[PDB]
């Protein structure tokens, strides 16, 4: 019906988007520019973990539309492994690189012997083991009961619900939304700082400017869905329309940043423009003689 | 991030 | 007697250099005297200038951060040849006399007066393949044809050259060099007394370097080994300065020196490129484009001068490393160190003439 | 100060040799070290060249391959390997020094050492005289002394350079102009003397 | 590669006169360009380098310069222990290659050789003539047959008389001397 369909519209919509671009991000980095920096392999890790990410979004859809999960128990665990680690993994290379610019900005001597290529790799593979320290635990709790009526994909706990639950989500909460957003604005100040401790000026400002659209995209995407679930743990809400649209809006602005994130990390860096754009005289020194 |  | 000499690529106006080498004294810098040829022909209303500046690189040639250069102008120098401009009265150089009697009347001088205390022209070894300019100090003089100062230039009608702005060894040598540590740990006996020296302060480039080693070992901790290194110190002056260090060479010795006793001996080492080619970031003479370098020399400072002085500044030291055996009622792998600092002057001796 | 050559002789066409030059005085680091050889009769060429600061090594477009230069820094010497050392490597090989920052020319050049490639062996010169002075033939390998009357009339004789014939043997003549010629050949210990 | 083109491979001057000595260069070489003096049976000793500079040690009457790729050494002064082989190497590009050997000898008035034959002894040919030429000036000469290939060698100029020697051998058959 009229108020049915438009949440699906929305996901498939930003699905698609995210996508495409990720996709399309993905095959300029690994066949033009062929990764020959530290800053090309975090932008195409980023682009790895946010499709990742972004692709179980059918299946979430698909669960809403039927009010049931008609897949199995398999395919069960293996989308909620692959998003909560996939979104940790996101969160986390967007803090890498932050971390990694601040480094390059504010200890450029230090920068000179720390982004060797292989480091970047290093702390990649890092990155991608830290991450999966949730997604395997909740592998190991993704199975899926009968419910009356529905097959529906959830997390299940042999442990007090209540607890482990809440623990689950407050660890969330903590270390991918106030820790990580932390970091980037420390990083990103410091780095703003530094600039402004100094046609300069008009370089500064659009480097102001974009890490301030960076910052604003990132805590405007992240907060409300993390705020909603708070409010929703704290306090039961009736359900309407309006709280059945907002509940998935939010969803849909988290997903939002994973589509942005490429967006902007890629479709702005000068080599990705001069590669894309790709897709779509000086004399010698020499001698003479001086009579005396 | 959560699973609705 | 030669002079070097440059066109634009369009070959209209050409510069002449009477060296590309500028010996940096400490009070002063010598002036960088040349004479630009031009024509009236092609200018109708245009005034060529020439620029000296002083290029210092913080990192890689590509950005890959938000698209910013990171690239500073420590000093620019600007005059304005042709037309003659009435406002400097600056002399003329036999060299720059010379050059204008042999060229044309179209002949017009230039002359840059660097001001004392500014970096030397230094370049950063890359180490592995990882970039394809070079990351330090260097100056470069620049001539074009332009209508003023504030607009673009086009690359076809601006010569460039780079120029190297050197120091060379003191004519007089220096206090020897000379260290002394005493240490003991848990108030045993009379304390382990090291001392080190160096048979001269100044040493030129490939020359060994003797170290004097004399140690009294008083109390009960043996000594296991003995590493001798010289390291190379690089002050990258910037918005909060910092270091860097390498160490060029090194000899570590199994001499051992037992308790109660005294060990003398003389380690030569010899400070060369060879070994060093897989050192990121280790500065090199600087020359004018990619040659035959060596190990950057130690940069002579002004003791009564400003300290934050940007660029970067090499120094040279010689560490005397003697790691001691530890372990008492439980024997363990672990050691302690007792170490000093040789520091020395690494140069090139004056040319001859 | 010093530069000290070792290590020639007689060698076969294809055989190998090693010329060791000891560099006193000198600092391995600090200068280059460079070989230069002399063809009998012939000029300059420079052979190879090693830059222990760089770790560089040049040879001529004629030994590359065959021949190897080093340096041992411990003890400030320098190596040459020579292998397939064919007919045309009879020459004294010269070391020689050069600063190794900013070349001024070889300043210091050792005594060299003669390398001789020649296929024959050891010969005894073949005496026959002129009716007035005396020749010698197949007197391989160099050098050959000659003196008149056991060396009474040293003064008024000339003596010809050696020059190698045919046969790879070298062969000199003498000549007295107004007796008893001697003529005594080191590298194979035999004296001979005739009378015209 | 580059060919140094010294010339003339051979002069003959007197002490006190002035000696020039041209070097040619095939490519164009900046100032790498040094002259070194070898005498008969020493090594070579380094006179000038980079073309204008004079080593240390070496007597001032020696004088280098260059225009273009025209280089040349100069003798003020000769003198009896300035009389030998004189190099022109190029330190510009490796390889680094010398000159052909410009020759100084003692000029001197001409003098006539005192040609002899002798016959091969018979102890030989049990086989080779020669013709010997002793006490000539200048050094160019010509040998005529008189009775395979004939092998000439010729001395060092004679520390006496100024004069050199030289002496052409010959093996023949028994057809024309039998």
């Amino acid at each position: 019906m009229v108020t049915a369909i438009t949440i699906m519209a929305l996901y498939s919509i930003v699905c698609v988007v995210g996508l495409f671009g990720n996709f399309l991000v993905m095959y300029v980095i690994v066949r033009y520019t062929k990764m020959k920096t530290a800053t090309n392999i975090y932008i195409f890790n980023l682009a790895l973990a946010d499709a990742l990410a972004t692709s179980t979004l059918p299946f979430q859809s698909v669960n809403y539309l039927m009010g049931t999960w008609p897949f199995g128990n398999i395919l069960c665990k293996i989308v909620i492994s692959i998003d909560y680690y996939n979104m940790f993994t996101s969160i986390f290379t967007l803090c890498t690189m932050s971390v990694d610019r601040y480094i390059a900005v504010c200890h450029p001597v230090k920068a000179l012997d720390f982004r060797t290529p292989r480091n970047a790799k290093i702390v990649n593979v890092c990155n991608w083991i830290l991450s999966s320290a949730i997604g395997l635990p909740v592998m190991f709790m993704a199975t899926t009961k009968y419910r009356q009526g529905s097959i529906d994909c959830t997390l299940t706990f042999s442990h007090p619900t209540w607890y482990w639950e809440n623990l689950l989500k407050i660890c969330v909460f903590i270390f991918a939304f106030i820790m990580p957003v932390l970091i980037i604005t420390v990083c990103y100040g410091l780095m703003i700082l530094r600039l402004k401790s100094v046609e300069k000026d008009r370089n500064l400002r659009r480097i102001t400017r974009m890490v301030l659209v960076v910052v604003a995209v990132f805590i405007v995407c992240w907060t409300p869905i993390h705020i909603y679930v708070i409010i929703k743990a704290l306090i039961t809400i009736p359900e309407t329309t309006f709280q059945t649209v907002s509940w998935h809006f939010c969803i849909a602005l988290g997903y939002t940043n994973s589509c942005l994130n490429p967006v902007l990390y890629a479709f702005l860096d000068e080599n990705f423009k001069r590669c894309f754009r790709e897709f779509c005289e000086s004399c010698t020194t020499a001698s003479s003689s001086l009579a005396k | 991030y959560p699973w609705f | 007697t030669r002079v070097f000499k440059k066109a634009s690529p369009n070959g209209k106006l050409t510069v002449y250099l009477g060296k590309r080498d500028f010996v940096d004294h400490i009070d002063l810098v010598e002036p960088v005297d040349g004479v630009v040829l031009v024509d009236p022909e092609y200018l109708k209303e245009r005034r060529v200038y020439v620029t000296l500046t002083c290029a210092f690189r913080y990192g890689r040639e590509d950005l890959d951060v938000l698209g910013l250069t990171f690239r500073k102008d420590l000093f620019v120098a600007n005059v304005q040849s042709f037309p003659p401009a009435p406002e400097d009265k600056k002399p003329l150089t036999r060299l720059q006399e010379r050059l204008i009697k042999k060229l044309g009347e179209h002949a017009y001088p230039f002359t840059f007066e660097i001001p004392p205390n500014l970096p030397c022209s230094v370049t950063l070894q890359p180490g592995p393949e990882d970039t394809g300019k070079a990351c330090g100090v260097d100056y470069e003089v620049k001539a074009f044809c332009a209508e003023n100062l504030e607009e673009k230039i086009h690359k076809r009608n601006s010569v460039r050259l780079v120029i190297e702005k050197v120091q060379y060894a003191p004519e007089r040598p220096g206090p020897q060099p000379t260290a002394e540590t005493t240490r003991q740990f848990l108030m045993s006996d009379k304390p382990l007394h090291l001392e080190a020296s160096l048979d001269k302060e100044i040493y030129y480039h490939g020359e060994p370097i003797s170290v004097n080693v004399h140690v009294t070992n008083n109390t009960n901790k043996t000594v296991k080994k003995i590493k001798i290194s010289v390291r190379q110190y690089a002050d990258i002056c910037l918005f909060n300065t910092a270091q860097y260090k390498c160490p060029v060479a090194m000899e570590e010795a199994d001499d051992t020196v037992a308790p109660s006793s005294t060990f003398c001996k003389v380690y030569t080492l010899t400070p060369f490129l060879a070994n060093n080619r897989e050192k990121r970031g280790l500065a090199l003479d600087g020359k004018l484009k990619h040659e035959d370098t060596n190990l950057a020399s130690s940069t002579l400072l002004r003791e009564g001068a400003n300290r934050e002085i940007l660029g970067i500044i090499v120094s040279y030291k010689v560490k005397v490393k003697l790691v001691v055996s530890r372990g008492g009622l439980l024997g363990d792998l672990a050691s302690s160190d007792v170490a000093v600092e040789l520091p020395f002057t690494l140069m090139h001796p004056k040319p001859k003439e | 100060v010093q530069l000290v050559e070792s290590g020639g002789g007689l060698v076969q066409p294809g055989g190998s040799l090693r010329l060791s030059c000891a560099a006193s005085g000198f600092n391995v680091y600090s200068s280059s070290i460079h070989w230069v050889r002399q063809a009998p009769g012939k000029g300059l060429e420079w052979v190879a060249s090693i830059s222990s600061y760089y770790g560089y090594t040049y040879y001529a477009d004629s030994v590359k391959g065959r021949f190897t230069i080093s340096a041992d820094t411990s003890k400030n010497t320098a190596y040459l390997q020579m292998n397939s050392l064919r007919a045309e490597d009879t020459a004294v090989y010269y070391c020689a020094r050069s600063r190794q920052f900013w070349y001024s020319g070889l300043d210091y050049w050792g005594q060299g050492t003669l390398v001789t490639v020649s296929s024959a062996s050891t010969k005894g010169p073949s005496v026959f005289p002129l009716a007035l002075g005396c020749l010698v033939k197949d007197y391989f390998p160099e050098p050959v002394t000659v003196s008149w009357n056991s060396g009474a009339l040293t003064s008024g004789v000339h003596t010809f350079p050696a020059v190698l014939q045919s046969s790879g043997l070298y062969s000199l003549s003498s000549v007295v102009t107004v007796y008893i010629c001697n003529v005594n050949h080191k590298p194979s210990n035999t004296k001979v003397d005739k009378k015209v | 590669d580059i060919q140094m083109t010294q010339s003339p491979s051979s002069l003959s001057a007197s002490v006190g006169d002035r000696v020039t000595i041209t070097c040619r260069a095939s490519q164009s070489v900046s100032s790498a360009v040094a002259w070194y003096q070898q005498k008969p049976g020493k090594a070579p000793k380094l006179l000038i380098y980079s073309a204008s500079s004079l080593y240390s040690g070496v007597p001032s009457r020696f004088s280098g310069s260059r225009s273009g790729t025209d280089f040349t050494l100069t003798i003020s002064s000769l003198q009896p222990e300035d009389f030998a082989t004189y190099y022109c190497q190029q330190y510009k590009y490796v390889p680094v290659t010398f000159g052909q050997g410009t020759k100084v000898e003692i000029k001197r008035t001409v003098a006539a050789p005192s040609v002899f034959i002798f016959p091969p002894s018979d102890s030989q040919l049990k086989a080779s003539v020669v013709c010997l030429l002793n006490n000539f000036y200048p050094r160019e000469a010509k040998v005529q047959w008189k009775v395979g290939n004939s092998q000439e060698s010729v001395t060092e100029q004679d520390s006496k008389d100024s004069t050199y020697s030289l002496s052409s051998t010959l093996t023949l058959s028994k057809a024309d001397y039998e």
